[PDB]
């Protein structure tokens, strides 16, 4: 329910939609008329899931192990048309519903913040993995030709369909927005152990000390590494990191095959062709 | 000593077992870290059972933590009780989880955007003890940096557009060199205002302050100090509150919906 | 052009103008002579022009 | 709105309009040649 | 950078992106460089016999007079054009045998006999068959031999790795760029992957799975395909899993290694040499020399059943 | 329509411009795009474009299930 | 539009901090600090000082001579030709020694650089994990961080050393590359039959996206709230604002659940920690116990199934 | 006509035409040379 200093928050209006239609709550969340369309799409897609596991893949290698279920898009020969429903259809239908609950969620995001007065980062930091789903299961069949390009929904299946589309181009590790994402996300992880490491060192200190203060914090990365960044600035390179990691996923993964149809290491060749050596 | 126990089990079925319940307890002792703020709830369970069913879920609070502060400020419980309050709204509906209406004034209210806690009244100390926010008129070695506007003199404009007054000084941070304030000679009481950086955009091109939160008539009820060269964490809270309530009080059109 | 064509400098200061100008062409022309060193029609030093006079054991084929 | 004189717009046009006139001559003499030497449709 | 759509074939089960892609234009322009001949018309049947009026004939005993001329004219247009019918035989007769040319031909006769007859589970699925235009592509030399690479030059005292530098023969990757010698030469062990789930005596490094995997890019370079062509990659090992051109790419091995061994090395000795490495072997066969970028050469043109002179029988 | 002229007493003409003169430029790049990629309407391949012709049973692509 | 609070629009110069003094015994730090105005506008402008005590200049030492015998050895590798070195250098590398040496020490260009170059570079890490503690432990702090590299120096002597003389040789370990060690990396996943299917290798990246995932939403609350003095954290710890009250009650109403503002960073913590930690299991596991994680997937049915669509003859079993 | 430098300003969009036609002229010139029918390097 409510927290000992929430009642104080509860207030009406802030909505994009609705109004008073759906100005409520239920429980600890708060719904709105995004709410409404966000949880119907989550429920429509989870019944057609459990489904598309009861049908299975035949009537023979159909199971219930968590593990091996799978939906699975439809094929090449249908382009870009509407697939029959045991045929691939499912998959479509699906796609439509998750997509419609991860929309619903960012704007009843919005909604959220508007009634309490703060910025939007998080809906628009949100808005980038929605859009990295996008660019997989959107962008690139339009480009390639065909709905069959997205990925199966299987928890390991679709580590199969990972597999085999890095090994269409022969050593994925040659990508070169590839490197700069794995940079991004190793770079990221070093930073957020720094910074939990730092607060919980200053707030926890040795027995019978007290608090520390914040001219410590920016001693001690001064005396490490001869630099500090200061208490905003690590939250805005953090932030910063975790966006760039994923933007240049998204631009590795929309290059392989619609841009590049080659091995990834003859890319360099540029490199090595130069009249320079 | 060999990689098969059993005919079915091997080593690295037992050690995923074990991860598993290390990941367990892991888990409900983050929980229980996260709740040393807001619990027990407040519900109409325990308001119905007259204050004998107490929420708190699973798992249940830890014992008190206790941290100390510097320059015998004193002593703070992590898990402590806080007196419950009366807010100054009335329920739109009877059903649970219905809204709140602002009554009186939405500006002048405490309710909603516009709401802060009452937090402790003495101002923030460096390492030597001084007060830790100080107008520049007190921080005489501190100076604007090269080739920048240097925001004296400004004309402030409101959410119309209408000015409202003009920069008279800049608070500054001792220990960490930022501005955190502007204060602002309004000309319609002879009075002087403070203003948070975050809710003001700076026009360099013709020398202008952005406050798009409140209107130019609405500057002359901003909450004001006690001490003319030092802020309590109190009184920043109070003002930081008053600008917030503007982003949804401010004009009839703000509080929704678009369609 | 137009004889009134001098009032441009009123809106571009000659400095910022004159180091872009000066840093563009230099990295145009040596992009050309690259472009032209990488083609096997326009490339100068092996085009074999005016004959060898340099011996050119063994090779790899593959490479 | 931009905060200039009527002058200062009206100079403005004129000498863009002439120097616009002259650049897309140049560019249809090119497009001409490049058609006498090898048509594109 | 290259711009889409292209061109895609599936070969798998839907979901498990099994797919091959093409440039429409890189496939035009492929194209264009992998035409066959035209062949020459058809000989008149019946006349006097080969063993009647020729003596030195030894591979071609069973052919008749039309044919045999037939067959000639058409071995002059497929290796030496250019230089006519003097380049393999000494002007003034036919029946001498001074000149390697003529020696090197006579076994080159016998490979592709035996290219047509011996190993139809690998070049007589579609029945494309094998001619001298196949390697030679109208160049008395092949375009694309190998022999044993030395690497890059190092010092006296340093012992060469053969890998970590940039090389075009396993596409440009940082692996082992002389997996000719070991695999299509000699006979080492290409499977380096357990059957078990559990360990039981397979101590292979793992640096032979770099070799293993220079050798597949070498394959796929040469056939320009991907990995999926012949596996799936969640499986190498699994032939239950893969596709048919697996079991063909098998079989293309053993033939390649048979033609290294039986009819280009014991020719070393006649050869010049301006056609040997460093090492001083010749130059020998790969999957480049026939395929050349093209999963069947030529794309599967068929010009050898025209010419019954390249048939054991 | 009559009283159009009121339209612009609601929207600014200035952001107007921009927004039409940006829509209107993104449109035409897409187009253009979208013409680029169909096999039939392709100026870059030239107007004597001859298409390579297969003389045997030759297939410029392998087969596939 | 709003001010967002991305950049510094105007900043303040002060004159420069030397630090919290040290206790007796401590050298005193070197370097007079400076500022830049471009850095400034998304951190701090000050650069400098830094402390450099016995641990720091050993770990330099024993890190340069490292750095110095690799970069030889790339040099050497291509005939002493600095054109083609530089032409060439994502592409070299140093690699370690021959597989039919086992755990003894091969001729210097057979493998004895790398052994050498391994060992002063794992020395030099052990010295800057000292330094990390002393230096925490100077200013009266704890010892979080210390613990964090511990566990990244643990994944890293699995990778390295600890695995090499479990199976008994040292052709098992990375080279020293740009592109060898992603080789590397590809190789082993080819050899133990496709990592994928390693239940920790699952883990860990799943605690990858974790992390940044929270790093995410921890940033965008942060500068969210920030209006209200939010980047303050230490304050809002020993003395609840609102900032930490609307960052609590904003996830919430959205998930249903919140953290505190103290406890947040120990999810922050335990994310990161756990990627390494669960990464070092993952690769004791391989080779030592299983051989084929595809088949033990299979053993324990996690692998799903396909219809046979396509499919070969064995040559082997004829 | 003559009133629309009123709403827009000259100074800026001088610099801004004269970045995009020079984008446009090399993006035009790559993509001419990308194409074999139109080289004028290789295709003599
Ligand atoms: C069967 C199932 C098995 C499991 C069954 C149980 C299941 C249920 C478990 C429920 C509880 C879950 C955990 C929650 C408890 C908790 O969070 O405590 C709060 C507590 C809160 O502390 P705080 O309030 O901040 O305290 C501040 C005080 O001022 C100061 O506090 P303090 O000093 O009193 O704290 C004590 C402190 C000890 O403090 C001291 O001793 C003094 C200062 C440190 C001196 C020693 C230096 C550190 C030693 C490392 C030296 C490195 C050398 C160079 C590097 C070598 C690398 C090999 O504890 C430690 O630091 C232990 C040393 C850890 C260092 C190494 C960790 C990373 C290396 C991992 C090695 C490989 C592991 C593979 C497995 O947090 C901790 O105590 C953290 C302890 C360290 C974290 C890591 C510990 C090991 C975790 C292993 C995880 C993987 C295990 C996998 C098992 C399953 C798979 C097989
Ligand atoms: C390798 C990792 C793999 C992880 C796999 C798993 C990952 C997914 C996990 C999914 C978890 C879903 C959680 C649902 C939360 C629901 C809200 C809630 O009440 O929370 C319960 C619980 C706290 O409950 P509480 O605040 O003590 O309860 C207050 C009173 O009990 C209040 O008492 P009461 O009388 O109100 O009690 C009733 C209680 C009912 O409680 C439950 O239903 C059970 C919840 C737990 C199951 O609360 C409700 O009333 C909920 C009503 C929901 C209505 C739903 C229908 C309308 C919703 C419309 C929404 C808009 C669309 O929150 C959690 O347990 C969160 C645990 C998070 C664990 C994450 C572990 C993995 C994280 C990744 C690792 C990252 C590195 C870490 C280092
Ligand atoms: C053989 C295979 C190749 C390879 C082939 C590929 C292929 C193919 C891909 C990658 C992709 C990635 N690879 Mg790779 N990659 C390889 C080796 C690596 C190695 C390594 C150590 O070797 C690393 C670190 C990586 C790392 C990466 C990342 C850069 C990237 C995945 C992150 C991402 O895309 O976020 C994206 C995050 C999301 C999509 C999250 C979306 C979630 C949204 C918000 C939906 C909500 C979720 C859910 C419904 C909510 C409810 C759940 C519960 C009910 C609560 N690869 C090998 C060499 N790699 C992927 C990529 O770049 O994608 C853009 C990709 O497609
Ligand atoms: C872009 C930076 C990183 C990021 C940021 C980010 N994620 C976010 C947010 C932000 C800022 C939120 O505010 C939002 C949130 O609420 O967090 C608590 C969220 C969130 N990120 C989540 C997950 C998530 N984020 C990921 C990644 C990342 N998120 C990036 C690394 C991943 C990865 C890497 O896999 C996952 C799994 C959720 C916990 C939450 C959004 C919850 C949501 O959208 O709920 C609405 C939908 C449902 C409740 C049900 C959907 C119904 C569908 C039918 C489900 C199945 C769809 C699927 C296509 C089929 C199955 C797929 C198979 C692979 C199994
Ligand atoms: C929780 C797991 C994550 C993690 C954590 C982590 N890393 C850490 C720490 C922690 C907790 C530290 O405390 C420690 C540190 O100091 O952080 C600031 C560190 C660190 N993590 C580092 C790197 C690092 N971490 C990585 C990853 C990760 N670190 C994980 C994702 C990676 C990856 C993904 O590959 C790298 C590369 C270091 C920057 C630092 C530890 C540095 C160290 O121990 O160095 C010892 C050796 C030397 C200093 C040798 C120097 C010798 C000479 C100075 C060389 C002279 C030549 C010179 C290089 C020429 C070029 C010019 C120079 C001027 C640059
Ligand atoms: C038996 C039965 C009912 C079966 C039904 C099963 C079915 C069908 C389930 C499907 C239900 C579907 C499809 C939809 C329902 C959706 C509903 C109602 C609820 C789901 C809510 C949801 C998606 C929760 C996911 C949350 C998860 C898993 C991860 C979030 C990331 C994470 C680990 C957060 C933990 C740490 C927290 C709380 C961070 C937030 C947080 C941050 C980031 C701060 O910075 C901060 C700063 C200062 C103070 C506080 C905070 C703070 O709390
Ligand atoms: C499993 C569920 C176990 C019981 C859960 C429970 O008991 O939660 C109940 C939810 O019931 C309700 O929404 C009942 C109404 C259900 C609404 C469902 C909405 C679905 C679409 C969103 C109680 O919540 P509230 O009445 O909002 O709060 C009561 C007070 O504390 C005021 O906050
Ligand atoms: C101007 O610059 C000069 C020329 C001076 C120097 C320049 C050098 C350059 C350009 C260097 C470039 C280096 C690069 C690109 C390095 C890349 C390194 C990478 C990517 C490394 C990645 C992984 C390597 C790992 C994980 C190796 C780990 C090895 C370990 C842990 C081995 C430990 C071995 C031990 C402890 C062995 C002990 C055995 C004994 C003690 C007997 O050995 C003597
Ligand atoms: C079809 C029946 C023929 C004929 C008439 C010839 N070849 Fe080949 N050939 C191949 C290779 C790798 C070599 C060695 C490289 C080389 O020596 O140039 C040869 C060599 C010859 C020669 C000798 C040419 C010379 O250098 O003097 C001649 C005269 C010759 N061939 C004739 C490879 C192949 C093939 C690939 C497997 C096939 C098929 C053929 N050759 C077929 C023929
Ligand atoms: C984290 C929870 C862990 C719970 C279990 C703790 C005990 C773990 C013990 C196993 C450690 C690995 O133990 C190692 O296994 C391998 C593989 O079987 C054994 O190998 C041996 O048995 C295998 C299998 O029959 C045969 O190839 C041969 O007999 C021999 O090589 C080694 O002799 C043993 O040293
Ligand atoms: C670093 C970025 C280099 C970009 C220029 C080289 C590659 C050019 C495109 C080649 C194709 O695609």
């Amino acid at each position: 329910a409510m927290l000992s200093f929430e009642r104080k928050y509860r207030v009406r209006g802030g909505t994009l939609i609705g109004g008073d239609l759906f100005d409520f709550w239920v429980g600890p969340f708060y719904v709105g008329f995004f709410g409404v369309t966000g949880f119907f799409f989550a429920l429509l897609g989870v019944l057609l899931i459990v489904w598309g596991a009861t049908i299975g893949p035949n009537a023979e290698l159909q199971t219930y192990n968590i593990w091996q279920i799978s939906i699975a898009p439809p094929d090449l020969s249908y382009g870009l048309g509407m697939a029959p429903l045991t045929e691939g259809g499912l998959w479509q239908i699906i796609t439509i519903c998750a997509i419609g609950a991860f929309v619903s969620w960012a704007l009843r995001e919005v909604e959220i913040c508007r009634k309490l007065g703060i910025g939007f980062h998080i809906p628009f930091a949100f808005a980038f993995a929605i859009g990295a789903y996008l660019v997989l299961v959107v962008v690139r069949p339009i480009l390639m030709g065909a709905w069959g390009h997205g990925f199966p929904y299987g928890i390991l299946s679709h580590l199969d369909w990972v597999s085999n589309v890095g090994y269409q181009f022969l050593h994925f590790h040659y990508n070169p927005a590839h490197m700069l994402a794995i940079t991004f996300f190793f770079t990221n992880c070093l930073a957020l152990s720094m910074h939990g490491s730092l607060i919980l060192s200053v707030t926890n200190p040795q027995k019978g000390e007290e608090v520390k203060t914040s001219e410590h914090e920016n001693t001690f990365f001064r005396d490490i590494v001869g630099y500090s960044i200061g208490a905003l600035a690590i939250h805005r390179l953090g932030l910063f990191l975790a966006l760039s990691a994923v933007f240049w996923s998204a631009v590795c993964i929309v290059i392989s095959g619609p841009f590049w149809t080659r091995g990834w290491p003859e890319w360099w060749n540029w490199w090595l062709e130069l009249p320079l050596w | 000593m060999s990689a098969a126990i059993t005919e079915y089990m091997d080593v690295a079925q037992l050690t995923i077992w074990a991860f598993w319940f290390f990941f367990a307890g892991l888990i409900i002792y983050l929980r229980r870290e996260d709740k040393r703020e807001g619990y027990p709830l407040d519900s109409d369970r325990t308001e119905r059972s007259g204050g004998r069913v107490k929420v708190v879920g699973f798992p249940d609070l830890a014992d008190p933590k206790t941290f100390v502060l510097p320059h015998n400020a004193g002593t703070v419980m992590a898990p402590r009780v806080e007196a419950p309050t009366s807010i100054n709204a009335t329920p739109v509906a009877p059903f649970p989880g219905a809204p709140f209406e602002p009554n009186g004034d939405p500006m002048l209210s405490g309710f909603g955007p516009a709401a802060s806690p009452d937090r402790a009244k003495h101002c923030d100390l460096t390492f030597e003890g001084l007060p830790k926010i100080v107008p520049m008129r007190v921080a005489t070695d501190f100076s604007i940096a090269d080739k920048d506007p240097d925001p004296r003199g400004m004309t402030v404009v409101g959410l119309d557009g209408e000015v409202a007054g003009t920069i008279s000084d800049i608070w500054v941070d001792r220990s960490e060199p930022q501005i955190r304030y502007l204060e602002v000679d309004v000309s319609a009481t002879k009075k002087k205002v403070l203003l948070p950086i975050g809710f003001s955009r700076f026009d360099k091109k013709a020398g202008k302050v952005k406050v798009a939160a409140i209107k130019a008539a609405h500057f002359a009820n901003v909450p004001a100090l006690s001490k003319p060269d030092q802020i309590t964490l109190y009184e920043e809270d109070k003002v930081c509150a008053y600008y917030a309530g503007g982003k949804l009080y401010a004009t009839a059109e703000r509080a929704g919906p678009l369609l | 052009m137009s004889p009134d064509l001098w009032k441009i400098w009123l809106l571009i200061d000659p400095r910022r103008v004159l180091i872009a100008v000066f840093a563009f062409l230099t990295i145009l022309g040596l992009a050309i002579h690259m472009i032209l060193l990488s083609t096997t029609e326009f490339n100068w030093l092996e085009d074999g022009i005016p004959a060898a006079k340099v011996q050119q054991t063994p090779v790899v084929p593959q490479r | 709105m931009t905060g200039l004189t009527e002058q200062e717009a009206q100079e403005f046009h004129g000498i863009f309009v002439q120097s616009m006139t002259a650049f897309f001559g140049i560019v249809v003499i090119a497009h001409i040649l490049a058609w006498l030497w090898r048509p594109w449709l | 950078c290259e711009r889409p759509p292209p061109e895609v074939v599936q070969k798998g089960y839907r979901g498990v992106a099994m797919e091959q892609n093409y440039n429409p234009r890189l496939l035009e322009a492929s194209l264009k460089q992998n035409l066959p001949v035209e062949s020459l018309p058809a000989a008149a049947p019946g006349g006097p016999k080969v063993s009647d009026v020729y003596q030195n004939v030894q591979v071609l005993k069973d052919l008749s007079v039309a044919e045999f001329t037939r067959t000639m004219v058409a071995v002059t247009t497929w290796v030496s054009p250019k230089e006519g019918c003097n380049y393999c035989h000494v002007p003034g007769n036919w029946a001498s045998d001074d000149i390697y040319t003529k020696v090197v031909s006579r076994r080159m006769f016998e490979m592709v006999r035996a290219a047509n007859s011996d190993w139809k589970q690998h070049v007589a699925v579609n029945g494309t068959g094998v001619t001298c235009y196949t390697c030679h592509r109208g160049n008395p030399v092949p375009k694309y031999v190998w022999v044993t690479d030395p690497g890059p030059n190092q010092p006296s005292g340093v012992k060469p790795t053969g890998q970590n530098y940039a090389s075009s023969t396993v596409a440009y990757a940082a692996l082992p760029f002389d997996p000719y010698t070991p695999f299509l030469d000699q006979t080492n062990e290409i499977r380096v992957i357990g059957q078990t789930a559990l360990p039981a005596g397979n101590t292979t490094s793992l640096k032979q799975a770099e070799w293993t995997y220079g050798l597949m890019m070498q394959i796929s370079d040469s056939l320009g395909v991907n990995c999926t062509f012949c596996h799936n990659s969640r499986a190498f090992y699994d032939w239950k899993q893969s596709t048919p051109q697996r079991t063909t790419a098998w079989y293309a091995i053993r033939h390649v290694r048979d033609i290294n061994q039986n009819y280009i090395w014991p020719l070393n000795d006649v050869l010049p040499a301006s056609r040997k490495g460093p090492y001083g072997d010749p130059f020998k066969v790969g999957c480049m020399t026939c395929h050349q970028g093209a999963y069947r050469p030529l794309y599967g043109a068929q010009m050898a059943k025209d010419y019954p002179a390249l048939y054991a029988s | 329509p009559q009283q159009l002229y009121k339209i612009w007493l609601a929207f600014d003409p200035r952001m107007a411009l921009i927004g039409l003169g940006a829509f209107l430029f993104a449109l035409a790049l897409f187009i253009h795009y979208m013409l680029l990629s169909s096999p039939g309407f392709d100026w870059l391949l030239g107007p004597d474009h001859a298409p390579v012709a297969l003389s045997a049973g030759m297939s410029a692509l392998p087969a596939g299930r | 539009p709003e001010y967002q609070n991305i950049f510094t629009a105007v900043q303040v110069r002060a004159p420069a901090y030397p630090g919290v003094p040290l206790p007796k015994g401590h050298l005193p730090r070197i370097g007079r600090p400076i500022f830049s105005y471009w850095l400034g506008k998304i951190g701090d402008a000050q650069i400098g000082p830094i402390y450099l005590g016995f641990t720091g200049t050993l770990s330099i030492i024993f890190g340069f001579i490292a750095i110095f015998i690799i970069g030889f050895n790339m040099l050497a590798s291509v005939d002493w030709n600095i054109i083609q070195f530089v032409k060439h250098f994502f592409w070299l590398g140093l690699e370690p020694p021959a597989p039919q040496y086992g755990l003894s020490i091969p001729p210097l260009s057979e493998g004895g650089w790398w052994l050498m170059a391994g060992f002063f570079l794992t020395m030099s890490i052990i010295l800057w994990w000292v330094r990390t503690y002393k230096r925490a432990e100077a200013l009266g702090m704890s010892q979080h961080l210390s613990w964090a590299f511990a566990a990244a120096i643990f994944f890293y002597l699995s990778l390295g050393f600890i695995r090499p003389v479990m199976m008994g040789s040292w052709a098992e370990a990375v080279p020293f590359g740009i592109f060898p060690h992603l080789d590397w990396t590809a190789a082993f996943s080819i050899r133990y039959g496709n990592l994928y299917y390693n239940p920790f290798h699952m883990l860990s990246i799943a605690f990858l996206y974790g992390s940044a995932l929270l790093f995410a939403m921890h940033g965008a609350t942060i500068l969210a709230v920030s209006r209200f003095g939010g980047d303050r954290e230490i304050d809002q710890i020993t003395d609840r604002g609102t900032a930490a009250e609307r960052a609590a009650i904003f996830w919430r109403w959205t998930m249903g659940f919140n953290a505190s503002m103290e406890s947040i960073h120990r999810w922050a913590w335990w994310c990161a920690v756990l990627t390494v930690i669960t990464a070092g299991i993952g690769i004791l596991l391989t080779g030592t116990v299983v051989e084929n994680w595809y088949l033990w997937a299979i053993k324990h049915g996690v692998a799903p199934a396909y219809p046979e669509v396509v499919t070969a003859v064995d040559p082997y079993a004829t | 006509m003559h009133k629309i430098w009123q709403i827009f300003d000259p100074r800026r969009t001088l610099v801004a035409l004269f970045g995009f036609l020079f984008v446009l002229g090399l993006l035009i010139h790559f993509i001419l040379l990308s194409s074999p029918a139109f080289n004028w390097l290789s295709g003599s």
